[PDB]
């Protein structure tokens, strides 16, 4: 899994090298950044339910056809609405993992790999998830560097869906 | 490979869960203890050559059969490869110290290693001995009170010792 | 040239990726560490002459045969003494480059690649340079993290000669 | 590749010199201005998809011949490759911003590029236009006063603009 | 470009071989099938305008949000409606090329390669094109083997969008 | 790989024999039934995406544990690979239908497959279920009376069903 | 084994692709050609004995030294004559396999691979087999497309021996 | 590579156009003349060895300097490679006949060929001669009235001759 | 691989010893008997084709089932590969004769060979027979008194026979 | 070209090595053997005409059909007889080159590479050349080690034709 | 590559000729002078390290700009590569001495070398100087009267000098 | 292990070839050279003790700091003196192996591979071993070609240490 720490090791190991100051510095930056990352992960976790709920409605609001068109891919049935909220939960949870891990690894591994395939196979619009993610970004209530941290991984997901 | 942070995330994802308040706290302690970890890694790494050479010399002194003709560390090729292996192990142990997790050590160093020595005729028990010597030396260097801000690194030395013991178990 | 910054880019580029937070954190650690590195580089530069001079004598002291045995590889002639001091200057200067660059790149590139070959071809004992480097380490007059920085690159050189 | 720090070291080594007091000072300023550089990189990177898609749309609107049948960006393969190139350029420009030096951009992106477009029939002048559009957008996003500690990043925006102009010159 | 004829040659050339009866038979099947393919290509060409027009409306009908949501990706403006019809024309024209060429080559080359990228970048829903293609399939007025031919390439496109 | 014709030739060569009048007749029937085979292949292939997606959806509906966190089809990577495998199997089954022989299916798809799933932790019984769902759907599409010259394809559907059953046996 | 059907599959599988119309057409050409191929295979099988017998004598006629020179490679002994007839039978039987299979696969696999080696090792003249094959071509009594089929595989063998 | 059908599609796509009624008609004629094309390919291919060997023998008879010691076709290696080249050219010419287009011949055989012979010291004028000999023989075999349904193949022979002339021009 | 001289050095190094006077003497005898070894190698090698072809013919005469249809040496591919294997074995046996040691034969020919034949369905007992035939022929040719300076090569023929027997044991 | 000398160099160069005693010894064996090789090459050259003439007739004797069958591949015409003698000359001349060069290189390069192709294309029986070579072997009038030398390269050619 | 013997054979084959009595005689002289050639090769090779190191030291003494910072032989990497090139040249020159022909030197060392140095910024004139120094040293060692059977090797030294001059010309 | 014999085989086997005269000649040179090599190996073995003893002192003489500096790498202790003599014995014994084997193989395998690593790790100066080897060369009491043989492998070792 890609973290500042595993990248540092990977760089050394790729060359058959012991770790050098070159890498220890990278890891130190990770350790220092962790204060902001952890704040963000905690706040997003604590507020996850309202963020997810609010995010789901923001989608339904922007794309109301998703609540009315017939189809297993839509949120026009209770089961469809439940899958949609689950997915949004997934995204949010991955953001928090990225924050804890200090890198994109969890989202890369658990969510982004295969994403286009799954979206295209199950007829899910990336634009739906982007709206959910834009809502979360707008309303997570973080400021300062904790917000910069949350937003970097949220925008990473947005980029992966674009 | 995983570090201690990704390790927790991986366990949490398998459950489909957000991190608990206890896990955040744990991981915040790890971060708070980060400097000490960087010192250990720096110190062991900065002294890698003497740890290995001193441990080799000690090994061959205690087991001269290894460097008698016919011996597994006799000839420069076999000597070089032995020293190399000691270098490799120490290297992956230090990766493990940095990561706070042994997955890199297990995955990339320790797996297949016993079987490899068994196939070559290299006595694993001897390797284990060399690892233990490096361990004792690595820890004395890492935990040296001189030239460093005073504090307790005992937990860390325990962890470090654990990677070395792990490595020695894997080959013995 | 290997620096925390070029490693960060190399990791991203190797994968066809834009930089992620994963890498920006590494670079931030580099920027924060630079305060200690730069202190060290300045002090070693300011005091270079006395360090070099002292280091040369520390070698001659430990290995006095180097000042008396006949041979172009020895410091038994004025020209040999001048080459020895030049070399020690080289090492010290490389340490300072490593400190400025935040990584081993300069020493790797300018000094370590080819080192064993040159030492073996010209009959130069690594142990000579190690003594010089041990002297510099002992007497550079740095404390705190500036000393940790200087020593990490000095010990790196020592390791490369062992 | 070089970053701004290695760039100075490389110049100094060519002279066989220790760094001057003026060079330390310069490089300390670079370090002091580091946060702003990280913000620029973050911001441009975090908005990479819209910078590219908005710049593509603008290009094809102004030069519809590129997407008329026969056009160089007609068919999805040629469209995909065009968008790709815009992605690639923006990527290396951001590397360059991080490094504070264009060597990565020059070495790994910009060299051979004109000749490559000339061989394919891709009009370089059009590429230059797309780069300039991305430039204007990248800089508006990077230099947005909202949601960031107030200060002046003008020098940095000048530098950034320089990498984009460089890229556009290399193909035009 | 992939046609029964170029596949036959590719198979021989891959092995450094002259063409054998093995391949001539494949090409003969192509020549015999061409009667049905050419009927289909002619009818679809002759009726292209009404097919395109009907297909566009079938999309707008099934996805009426595409005619009302603001956005360059939608057909909510005259220019958007024109791009949509152009695209549908593209698909239909590619079907006819596949029929003339006796294989998927033209569609592979001119349309499918890059398709997912373009769709994801410009926020175009594959489901839109599939509806257009389903309309064309339903209403092309072909029967017998001419319809089997048209439908094989239409369903190929549908598969490529799924 | 072999098709039904080469299969007979291979058996005959092992005996050193010319074909019997009975074997010519058999093989002439195969040829006479060729159109139907081409229809089946066309139909199943032309509907490959919905057969797979509908079968996946049915699987996960009946076995939600596969997509619960920790589940073998949880995460998009594991989902993508699962869908992929369903695609792969359907693909080789259609090759087999074209050839009138399973050697391509056995050789290039089915061999090593059980062992592969056993090593990954993928429950083969679940794969078998997905194959059976695709089977039922493939056959309903292939044997649809609408839009095709009326005749009996029952023998063929039996054969087709046989390749799917074979595949499901190989993993279960 | 190389047949129009296995070539079609090989082409699809090489690319990870489902079969397309591109390939089904090739297979259809094979199915249509099979009527002519099967006629030819039947007639050659029915008349195999007289063809083989006649072919053997045509060889002995053109190369009478083969019936008189001493040597295990020649047909100057009963056992040599029996091996010669067996071989000719082999060739004829392979032709019939090629016709049944609709391609060169059987002959490639069972006869042509290794052919030059075996001929050179056992001192067998290709020209002998060519004469046998020329006889069979001249006297198989086929007309129309059944003859075109038989001759294509006979000439293929001739080419392989040249 | 392109065949005659893809060639037309490629021209039409460059214009963004549907096929005209005139182009359908043309391409339908091609299809109608298909059998003759298959006969030509069959006939030339079925006689490939004698076309080449007879053309080689004729070449060396007319230009004995090629097989005198020092000569470009002297030694078996150089002879083998010469015969090979004649085989290769005939092969690609027959591909071209099948496709009804020279792109395979141009792309995969003829491009770089002159430069290649110029670098080796192989006289291209001699190659051209060998190609012309094969041409005359290929066409006599392809256009032989015996053992084939009577009709006119003159257009086709013209086309065939064109591929051979093309090949000979490319090297001469 | 080792030759007879390196074989002795390798044994001596394992003991850490200088060569004894007895070992020098032995090795000097080997050198003194060198011409005979070169004759054997020359003779067997110079007749390699007939040894193999005559041994093949003898094999198939005694075991006609091998070349009946279905047989392991039936079809030219299987025949060619069989002849090949006989060539390969004879080749490595001659290497072994030159070296005065079987390590090249064991290492590069004989190891994995039984398992290989067992996997293919090739009857090893038949291979052994072919090896023995080549042996008898190789030795008659090598030990032919005609056209060579008279002397006794019996020891050498024993050694040679030993490599062939070894080979036959390895497959039987 | 393969000679004991070029093999020795090739072995050293393959490993980036200077020549060692290992190789000088090989070359010395070549230099010592040259006395026998050169005797043989001289005698075969001096007597080339009668050897060639005798060899040609030995072929015609063993294979008299070669002097009577119609065909450019046979020696049934003056021009065919001239090509046959030329070829035999070639073989003999190559033997002498091998002897001078101390190795198989010339024959490998000038004669054996392509040999099977040329023989099969022009319908030349290897058995013809073998008879020629057997004659030369029988009648070159060399004894001792000069004969061993000539025969080693003659049998090498025989092997290459078998 | 060619040696002096193959060189003559190659010239003769180009003419289609048997060797003349004059050529046999020449080549017999070469053989007769063989020991001296082996001594030269042995001697130069046995002293390869000092020839190179002494020639390097002499070069840098006469051209100190090469090892001043910025200089082409400054830094250990560039030094190592320079020494290497001197090693490489001496190596191929000794191959050439063994072969009695420069084809190995020309083909595998000298071709492309000037262009290579021109591209790197390595001054060829300096390389030439180093080659000449090695030449003078190689020849003094090869032609040393001490410890060798007395005779005249002047012709050989001329030849040797010729390979070195050739090498120096190729780069200068 | 590299010997003239194993090189000869390696060259043949690399090409899938039977041994040719090309290689037998190399092996013959080896067999002829063996007389000189074996003389040398015997004399060096017989006189090994005095050579080793004399060689050790020649080192201590040239580098007397090795007998006085404190350190496990030096011969300043009984155990250090014993390791030094052992090593010199090793070198001499390897020379004798090279002579018996007719090539560098034993020294390559048992001594040179890893040599630089071991020397650098244990802080052993190559110059020490070179002096030992120079002594042995000077005092082995061989003349003629036996001395040429011994010296070629001694200088080979010297080269490997330079
Ligand atoms: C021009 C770019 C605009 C701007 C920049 C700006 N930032 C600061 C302060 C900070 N920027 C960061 C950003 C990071 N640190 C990291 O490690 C990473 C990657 C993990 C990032 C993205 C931080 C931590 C700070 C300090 C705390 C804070 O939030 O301010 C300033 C103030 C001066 C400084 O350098 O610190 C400025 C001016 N601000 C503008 O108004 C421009 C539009």
């Amino acid at each position: 899994m890609k973290t500042p720490i595993t990248e540092a090791i990977a760089a050394a190991d790729t060359q058959g090298r012991f770790l050098s100051n070159t890498e220890l510095q990278a890891v130190d930056g990770r350790f220092k950044r962790a204060v902001a990352s952890m704040e963000a992960a905690r706040a997003l976790t604590n507020n996850a339910q309202s963020l997810i709920d609010g995010a789901a409605q923001a989608v339904y609001q922007k794309f109301p056809y998703t609540t009315t068109m017939q189809g297993s891919q839509y949120a026009s049935t209770p089961e469809g609405k439940a899958k949609c909220a689950r997915d949004i939960g997934y995204y949010l949870r991955m953001v928090t993992y990225c924050l804890v891990a200090g890198g994109t690894g969890p989202m890369d591994e658990y969510l982004i790999a295969g994403l286009s395939e799954i979206n295209s196979t199950f007829d899910l619009s990336p634009s739906w998830y982007i709206e959910a993610l834009k809502y979360i970004k707008a309303n997570h209530g973080l400021t300062g560097q904790a917000a910069v941290e949350a937003n970097a991984y949220i925008d990473y997901a947005i980029n992966a869906l674009s | 490979m995983l570090d201690a942070f990704a390790k927790v995330v991986a366990q949490a994802d398998a459950r489909g869960e957000f991190l608990t308040n206890a896990q955040f706290d744990a991981l915040s302690n790890l971060v708070k203890e980060g400097n000490k970890r960087l010192d250990a890694v720096n110190r062991i790494t900065s002294n890698a050559s003497t740890i290995v050479a001193n441990a080799a010399r000690a090994l061959f002194a205690e087991q001269p059969q290894l460097i008698q003709p016919g011996g597994n560390a006799y000839t420069n090729r076999r000597m070089a490869a032995c020293l190399r292996d000691m270098e490799i192990i120490l290297r992956y142990v230090t990766y493990a110290i940095l990561a706070g997790d042994s997955s890199v050590l297990d995955d990339r160093c320790l797996n297949g290693l016993r079987e490899t020595y068994q196939a070559l005729g290299t006595p694993g028990s001897s390797v284990a001995v060399a690892i233990q010597k490096m361990k004792d030396a690595a820890i004395a260097i890492a935990n040296d009170p001189n030239g460093i801000t005073p504090g307790d690194c005992s937990a860390l030395m325990s962890e470090i010792a654990g990677y070395f013991d792990r490595a020695a178990a894997a080959v013995a």
